[PDB]
């Protein structure tokens, strides 16, 4: 798994891979690793598939109950802390989860919280999570600026997942892109790595190691 | 030891190796050179278990230097790398194997080409445009996949290497106290004293 | 431990050695392994001394309370109470018990209850570490409807051999006779049974 | 694996299934488990495939040299003794479980061998994961004074019981008959009760379906003249 | 020590058509190297035009199916005989599985049917409740043998059009019920050849707007 | 930990009408880390082809060993070794390391120069010979390859048709294995010509 | 979690044209010791069902009491207890299967393998298996323990599939069962010569046969077997 | 987390805590504040197992803030430290103990004295002039034994703290990405933004 | 396994069951555990089939070579060669062997060699897993200087009981008679010895 999210001028970019494995066996190439919590909240998922799906789907129910009770959308901080407090109750039981809770509010602005099944909860500008996180960090850190266009930021996120999809054996399949703004998240398509790799190689002039 | 990197450009091979030596909770030294000159146009960097690394490197060095005197001739990097691989492949089924990973950077004077070989302690040899051992590759291969172009100059290679070291210094937990960089080309081996 | 119970014409006779061991040390050489849960319902105990005592004490309590309400219990009923304790607590118990009793209606009966907690009604039963060495002897020499004197000799000869070969068995041979006449205790010392 | 051996009037017959397995996967569908030690001494092997093959070849080789040295046709007891002493020395680590049979100047013989080096004599024997299914058939249908035709039938039926009921055994039935005063006849695939049915569809692809990057001729020939 | 889990072998396969869906599974049931039964049904009609199979440890498999059938029954009672849609069934099954997160049902579950637009639907589950809608899925012992074949012959993976040489992919034309059944039969025949826990018989359940139909085919018994 | 699945990789071989085909992926990794995409696993000694999966150091070591032995064979015999004879040599060589084996899954492929008969064979790590008529599979995606070959394969395929079958068998099997892929090579072998084709596949 | 102490070995069974046959030996083993020689392991329930049990005997006796109690409970407030609302084999099996799976789910299993044989109200043959894990399956032939490995192969030669059931008579079916019991006595080291056999026919009802013995054994050929290879005397 | 230091001078308490957060082989963050304000004149830094640290710190914070509202009064540092100790002493014999070590720096407004308390996860409380948790003390206590004087000013305390951090940056293997320094005195709590 | 050797007036008789087991599966129901190391020196084998065969084969070789040089060996000498192999390789062997032979000078002799490799000369010996169940019976029923018919009955009755109770023992009862007259093989089938 490789998932990333970073804050920038035009809000937040979220990018994830699509692969699921059981040992060396490739179980799925079409996994949805971004969960649409509401029109303004996104959750990435890494680690145990069931743990992540169940509890982030559950998180959406808790966030919906909040805005029914409080007549106001839940903050990214509060949404992330509901999940982190939940997994903390289960600490030691063997849950396996690594997530970014990404969203935008008026009071907070664009916010990213990393939440993890050990109980860790961290606010930050850039995060990469999963088995291929180090590969994503390499591309992301060397090319990141606050002043990036929506178009350039989206490509950087896409390219960082591609890098990890290539090198990490347990990452791959396809790239799902999201862009979170003042007016909510925007989906930017499924990008198959089998076609994206050759496209990027030719146009960018990268991956000169590989033959094509 | 920790981090060793290698990159083969147009007309040279550049090896970068960390300076830190850590035993337990203390950094005993911050200026350690994790490499040995096997021949005038062949350099080997190394990392692995304490003691084994130097013992192996010097043993290889002695054998290549012996060959050079006997034949009055320098072995090709390919020939040296094959010799090194066989020693490690022999070692892995010994009573106590050499726990050493190496990079061999050399300039072939016959073919006028730089060559980089990555060999692990099992005796797994691969020729590469860029290579790394340990946790280093987990950060650096993605950068090199993006930026590396084969027709690069030595100066462009050093800039690309700086970008790798900066990423390692940002994201790796261990303080490896910077790197010693060495260039291998047609004129021989030299050390970049400022990095 | 070498224990046995044998039915015969006039009723039933229980038999046992008197050795208790902590490893190879004999903690008690004059132990009484034949114990009373009711007037004419007794049991032979093997395995853990603590477990079998705790069980026997609980059974005696149950049968005393049974007697106060419903009159004298059958031997089958006594065996059932033993079973219930041994079966339901099989994970925590090490108890090999032989239940033997005399009714006027049913006459002499013998029920054996091994480690598992199963119940087996038999003409005669043998149990304990020393019983292994006398399966051959007992099978060849047992007859139904024996006399009192014949049954005493059968038990005496059997346990004598079990004692001879088993290190965990020894001391005196205790016996308890259950008939319509009443309850008789018998004892046989080493000098008597070793020369057989 | 199901292997059997059956004695009869004027000789002995052995048989085997043809399935090899690595875990739950079938490695070979038509495996050859009947090995020739000498012309008229054959043995069926179960357990580790490389071991049964290797141990048979080695003893078969030494039996041949022994036959030439002594100017005599080899005996089954010699193969038996050489096999058991070899296997015993390796303390069961050589996973070869063998049914050894043959005819020689002393007569017809049937033995079994286990990996630790213990031997057994019998009129009917079976080894392998399907030996229980085979032995059930043998114990039900075997009798003294069997004919050649009856022994082949009984042996193959015993293998079939293994083929159908044991997941470790399958595919075909191999047989070897060793009769006194005759050449041993090796019946490879004596029965074939597991032919795969015709497929519903042909998966022949249109030419050019696969994407190619490079092509090149490979030089397999030697260095050329002129 | 007592081991509460076992492996009953077998293999299952779901394929989604344009206006239909199939869920196939072999009828063999095993323990270790023995056959328990040559015909033990594994794919079940659960009502509301939904078919289900829970392959792996049969005791857990039967328990799950039994509990889902129960869930369908109580869904009718509690919600005025409303039809349980395939997507709703899938989510319900996730909660049944995740409910035993710390003592799992040791099964790979697949359900098949039609979605609310009438199109063919297949959903696949892991033991602890993770699920995903798919056009194609094999599950169980021989899943590793069958899935690659389905990637190739159902989704036309690694296939391109002649003359263009790797430039133009093969178009994703839909498959008829007759074409799908051919791929199912060949999948199981191939799996039977190379997997010892697969064989004896093949039972296919086909789901359409008209209802649930069954088809049975013989497989090799060795 | 498990030596046979540290580096990853696969090899497959098939027979056709007066031809054989052998193919392999190009990946070499250290568990999750992909290291090299040029690590070929198919070698040849004269007209006999050998594919080797498993631990990479042993793949290299055995290639060097069989090059060594086939060269001495040729000098003494005054002729190239044949596939049937080479198969026996591989088996012998592997079994001499019975209790300290090379962690490999070799595959032999070739055409007998005298008889013209197509030949393929597979081995386990200690030397057992699997001489199949149809096909041989080896490596970390052997289960996947078995499934593909058993369904796609038909006998007596022409060289250019056989290429498509073996290529699709390899590619789709590799795509369901995390430790296989990163490129692929296919050898089409006829009695007196051999074509080598690199396949375009997904690079993840 | 426990370990089995006193144990019963194989239970074997098969269907025939008008009903089902089931059999099991009368031994209660205590490890390698053949401790108890008079144990009945076939337990009838009504006049239409027989439950054959292998494995732990203490747990068998518990199950025996549960079935005895089931008959009592079914009779309560039930005028049709000996007619339309009598206990069926399918009812008895499903109850046991529920208990077995519940007990394994509490990590405290009944250490048994059970075969419920009987005939339903409509005359249909019932034969189904359940064990300590709660695993269940049905087949024309069913067997537990060593029976699975040795009896099934012999019984499957008589009834290989469903269509062979109407072609199999009670005489042929009983003959196969008795032969299978002999084979088990040859080859199972925890079996006995004495056994019980039960037939449940849709016409002639329940026939329970006790004190059967394995007979017509082949041992004469043993005299000719000498040594382990080279020995002649 | 890794390194937390504390030093009590004449008229204040200075706490220094590392900024790095490392999970596995990656430094996820380099600006993490490992402390919570319990009351206007009491600060608690913390280090231990992931999740437990923050959960415990915030739980303590909530309890002290509750006390402050109820009584309209600030507890003394001694009182807060005793409360914290009891919670950890209770915790160590629980089903799943809090795996957290803390330093509590506070200024007692009644006695007009700075106070530093060191408490480990077992509930082991000690009042000290200077303190540390983990491997930090192995380097820093020797320096502080030499240089510390009890009448140091706050500026002298910061210089002595810089000397500790420099030694840690030289000799410790892990890159802890510098420290956030906070001062606790009569005027309250403030952060030194440049260090 | 149930094996025994018994001395009597005219010489010595060896006795054995015929069962070989892999766990609970009977791998061979007609095994010959009475094996010949010399003309009138035989042995009973128990424990590992492989170990006892390998040992017996080596002993037969040693005694054949002894005979060629020094003439017929004594039964004591044969027992000593068995001992040497069992004692020196005690760590790697599982072999319980009873050695029995007939000289004209020494008449019938029996030596038993248990797991350790110790040697014990006895009037009669019993061994194997099934022997445990007949210690009682054999001790009570053995007499010195029995007749041939009495000794055959003693072994037949003893092994019959051992077979009855031991799962690892069964099949036919093989016997080998060693006297001045020569070597006689006897066999007894289940139908004969079970009804005793
Ligand atoms: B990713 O690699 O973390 C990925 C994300 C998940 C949401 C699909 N996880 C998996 O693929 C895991 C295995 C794993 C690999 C590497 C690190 C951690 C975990 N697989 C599963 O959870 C899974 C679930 N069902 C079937 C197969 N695999
Ligand atoms: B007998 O040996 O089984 C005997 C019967 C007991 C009721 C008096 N048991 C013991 O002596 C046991 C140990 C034991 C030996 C052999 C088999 C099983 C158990 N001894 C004790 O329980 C004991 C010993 N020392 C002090 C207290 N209890
Ligand atoms: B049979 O099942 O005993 C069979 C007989 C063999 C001699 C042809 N054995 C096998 O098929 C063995 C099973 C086995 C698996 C693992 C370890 C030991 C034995 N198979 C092989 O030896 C085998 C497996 N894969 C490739 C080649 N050979
Ligand atoms: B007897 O049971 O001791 C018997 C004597 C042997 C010489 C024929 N031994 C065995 O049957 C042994 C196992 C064993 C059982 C009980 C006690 C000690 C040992 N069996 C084998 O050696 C054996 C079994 N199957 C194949 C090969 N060898
Ligand atoms: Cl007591
Ligand atoms: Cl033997
Ligand atoms: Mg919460
Ligand atoms: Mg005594
Ligand atoms: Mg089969
Ligand atoms: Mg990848
Ligand atoms: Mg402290």
């Amino acid at each position: 798994t490789t998932t990333l999210a970073f804050r920038f001028q035009g809000g937040i970019i979220v990018a994830v891979d699509s692969r699921a494995t059981a040992g060396n066996w490739v179980a799925s190439q079409t996994v949805k690793k971004v969960i649409e919590i509401n029109p303004f909240l996104l959750g990435t998922i890494a680690g145990g598939a069931a743990d992540c799906q169940f509890w982030e789907t559950w998180l959406g129910s808790q966030c919906r109950l909040h805005e029914l009770r409080e007549k106001e959308r839940i903050s990214v901080a509060a949404a992330s802390k509901i999940l982190s407090n939940l997994v903390y109750q289960y600490k030691g039981a063997g849950l396996s989860m690594g997530t970014m809770i990404c969203g935008y509010t008026r009071k907070e602005g664009p916010t990213i919280y990393y939440v993890d099944s050990d109980g860790t909860r961290l606010k930050g500008d850039i995060f990469c999570v999963g088995s291929g996180q180090t590969f994503a960090y390499g591309v992301l850190d060397s090319n990141y600026k606050w002043d990036l266009s929506v178009e350039d930021a989206l490509y950087l996120g896409k390219r960082s997942i591609l890098a990890a999809a290539h090198r990490d054996a347990y990452s791959g399949g396809s790239v799902n892109l999201y862009h979170v703004t003042e007016d909510g998240w925007i989906y930017h398509g499924n990008h198959d790595v089998g076609e994206l790799f050759w496209k990027v190689k030719e146009e960018e002039g990268s991956f000169n190691n590989v033959i094509g | 030891m920790d981090i060793i990197l290698g990159i083969r450009v147009q007309d040279s091979v550049i090896l970068a190796s960390s300076k830190a030596v850590t035993r337990g909770i203390s950094v005993l030294k911050d200026s350690d050179d994790k490499t040995r000159q096997l021949s005038p146009h062949t350099l080997m960097s190394f990392a692995g278990e304490a003691g084994d690394t130097v013992q192996f490197a010097e043993y290889i060095q002695a054998n290549i230097q012996l060959y050079s005197i006997r034949e009055d001739y320098e072995l090709s990097p390919q020939a040296v790398s094959s010799f090194v691989r066989q020693e490690l492949a022999k070692s892995i089924r010994s009573r106590r194997p050499y726990q050493v990973n190496v990079l061999i950077g050399g300039y072939d004077k016959k073919k006028n080409k730089p060559e980089l070989y990555q060999i692990d302690y099992l005796g797994t040899k691969v020729e590469l445009p860029y290579g790394a051992h340990g946790y280093s590759g987990f950060y650096t291969f993605s950068l090199l996949d993006h930026h590396y172009r084969p027709d690069m100059t030595t100066e462009e290679g050093l800039d690309l290497l700086k970008l790798c070291v900066q990423e390692l210094e940002k994201r790796m937990p261990m303080d490896f106290k910077g790197v010693i960089v060495k260039i291998v080309d047609k004129d021989g081996i030299r050390q970049v004293d400022d990095f | 431990t070498s224990i046995m119970a044998v039915t015969f014409k006039d009723g039933v006779i229980l038999g046992a050695d008197s050795r208790t061991t902590t490893g190879a040390y004999i903690a008690n050489r004059v132990t009484d392994k034949l114990t009373r849960v009711h007037d004419k319902i007794w049991c032979c105990r093997s395995g853990s001394a603590a477990d079998t005592q705790a069980i026997a004490d609980i059974v005696q309590y149950h049968l005393e309370l049974y007697t106060s309400q419903y009159g004298t219990p059958s031997t089958e009923t006594a065996a059932s109470v033993f079973k219930e304790l041994c079966y339901e607590n099989k994970d925590n118990l090490t108890a090999g018990i032989i239940v033997a009793g005399y009714d006027d209606k049913n006459k002499g009966e013998v029920y054996t209850i091994p480690l598992g907690g199963s119940v087996h009604k038999l003409p005669y039963a043998i149990a304990g570490s020393g019983s292994t060495f006398i399966y051959g002897y007992c099978d060849k020499n047992f007859r139904e409807n024996m006399s009192k004197e014949e049954t005493v000799d059968f038990i005496k000869h059997s346990l004598s051999q079990a004692i001879k070969w088993d290190g965990s068995s020894g001391g005196v041979i205790r016996m308890v006779v259950l008939t319509a006449a009443g309850v008789e205790r018998l004892i046989f010392y080493p000098d008597e049974y070793e020369q057989l | 694996t199901t292997i059997v051996g059956v004695k009869f009037n004027n000789g002995v017959v052995i048989a085997a299934d043809t399935r090899s397995t690595q875990g739950p996967i079938v490695a070979d569908k038509n495996c050859a488990k009947l090995h020739r030690i000498s012309p008229k001494i054959w043995c069926a092997g179960a357990g580790t495939a490389a071991d049964t093959e290797a141990v048979t070849q080695l003893i078969g080789s030494n039996i041949e040299l022994h036959s030439l040295y002594t100017s005599r046709e080899p005996r089954v007891v010699s193969a038996l003794q050489m096999l058991k002493q070899h296997l015993f020395k390796y303390q069961g680590h050589i996973g070869a479980y063998l049914i050894v049979a043959g005819v020689d100047p002393t007569g017809s013989h049937l033995f079994s061998i286990h990996a630790h080096g213990s031997t057994d004599v019998g009129y009917y024997l079976s080894l392998g994961s399907g030996s229980l299914a085979a032995m059930a058939v043998l114990e039900s249908h075997w009798k003294q004074d069997l004919t050649k035709e009856e022994a082949i039938k009984l042996a193959s039926d015993a293998i079939q019981a293994g083929i159908w009921n044991d997941l470790g055994s399958g595919s075909n039935v191999d047989v070897c008959v060793m009769e006194i005063g005759k050449d041993a006849e090796y019946l490879r695939n004596y029965l074939t009760p597991n032919v795969r049915e015709e497929k519903q569809k042909s998966y022949k692809f249109p030419r050019g379906t696969t994407a190619v990057l490079k092509e090149s001729i490979v030089n397999i020939c030697d260095i050329q003249e002129e | 020590q007592f081991n509460p889990y076992g492996d009953n072998g077998g293999t299952i396969l779901g394929i989604a058509g344009e206006d239909f869906a199939v869920l196939a599974g072999d009828t063999r049931n095993i323990t270790d190297y023995s056959i328990n039964s040559r015909y033990e049904p594994k794919v079940f009609d659960c009502g509301d035009n939904i078919v289900m199979s829970a392959n792996g440890f049969a005791a857990d498999g039967d328990a799950l199916v039994k509990r889902f059938k129960n869930s369908v029954k109580w869904y009718h009672f509690d919600h005025n005989d409303k039809k349980l849609s395939i997507n709703s069934a899938a989510r319900n099954i996730q909660h049944l599985l995740y409910g035993k997160r710390f003592f799992p049902y040791y099964v790979h579950t697949i359900i098949a049917g039609l979605d609310e637009d009438g199109k063919g639907a297949v959903y696949s589950f892991d033991p602890v409740g993770s699920y995903e809608r798919e056009q194609c899925r094999a599950g169980g012992a021989a899943a590793s043998l069958i899935m690659p074949f389905l990637d190739n012959q159902v989704n036309f993976k690694n296939q391109y059009e002649p003359g263009t040489n790797g430039k133009v992919k093969k178009p994703l034309k839909y498959l008829s019920v007759e074409e799908v059944i051919k791929l199912v039969r060949d999948s199981f025949t191939s799996a039977t050849e190379r997997h010892i826990q697969v064989g004896d018989g093949l039972e296919i359940l086909i789901v359409t707007k008209d209802g649930v139909r069954k088809e049975f085919y013989e497989l090799k018994r060795d | 930990s498990d030596p046979s699945s540290i580096n990853g990789g696969i090899v497959v071989a098939m027979t056709g009408k007066d031809c054989v085909a052998i193919a392999c992926d190009l990946r070499l990794g250290s568990q999750s880390l992909g290291v090299s995409n040029k690590f070929e696993k198919i070698f040849h000694y004269g007209h006999v082809f050998l594919g080797i999966t498993g631990l990479a150091t042993d793949v290299t070591t055995l290639n060097e060993m069989f090059r060594y032995k086939t060269n001495l064979y040729k000098l003494k015999e005054e002729r190239a070794i044949e596939p049937e004879t080479f198969t026996q040599l591989v088996s012998s060589s592997l079994y001499e390391r019975r209790f300290g084996p090379y962690f490999v899954g070799p595959v032999v492929a070739g055409i007998n120069s005298k008889s013209g008969k197509p030949f393929i064979a597979g081995f386990d790590l200690i030397g057992c010979i699997d001489e199949a008529k149809d096909f041989i599979v080896s490596g970390t995606a052997s289960d996947q390859l078995f499934g593909m070959c058993e369904s796609l394969y038909e006998p007596n395929l022409e060289p250019e048709d056989l290429f498509e079958t073996i290529s699709q068998a390899l590619l789709n099997a590799a795509d369901r294995d995390a430790l296989s892929g990163w490129g692929a090579v296919v050898y089409i072998i006829k009695k007196d010509e051999v074509v080598k084709r690199y396949l375009k596949m997904r690079q993840d | 979690t426990q370990q089995p102490i006193v144990t019963g070995t194989s239970v074997i069974s098969m269907k025939y044209d008008n009903g089902v046959i089931i059999a099991a030996d009368n031994l209660g083993s205590y490890g390698s010791l053949l401790r108890f020689n008079g144990v009945e392991r076939l337990i009838p329930v009504g006049d239409n069902t027989v439950v054959g049990i292998s494995g732990d005997i203490s747990d068998m006796q518990h199950i025996e009491r549960l079935l005895k109690d089931l008959v009592t409970e079914n009779a309560y407030d039930n005028p049709l207890a000996d007619a339309e609302e009598a206990l069926e084999p399918s009812y008895i099996f499903e109850y046991l299967a529920t208990v077995m799976y519940q007990r394994r789910s509490k990590m405290n299993p009944l250490w048994n393998a059970i075969i419920v044989a009987g005939v339903q109200s409509n005359g249909d043959q019932f034969l189904r298996y359940v064990n300590l894990l709660g695993v269940t399956y049905s087949s024309p032939t069913l067997a537990t323990g060593f029976g699975a490995h040795m009896a099934n192969p012999l019984l499957r030669k008589v009834v290989d599939r469903e269509s062979d059931i109407p072609k199999t008579t009670v005489q042929v079916a009983e003959e196969a069962i008795v032969n299978a019991m002999r084979v088990l006595y040859y080859r199972d080291a925890r079996s006995s010569r004495n056994f019980s056999l039960a037939i449940i026919d849709k016409n002639t009802g329940l026939t329970f046969k006790k004190n059967l013995q394995v007979e017509n054994m082949k041992w004469d050929f043993a005299k000719d077997i000498k040594g382990y290879g080279t020995q002649k005397i």
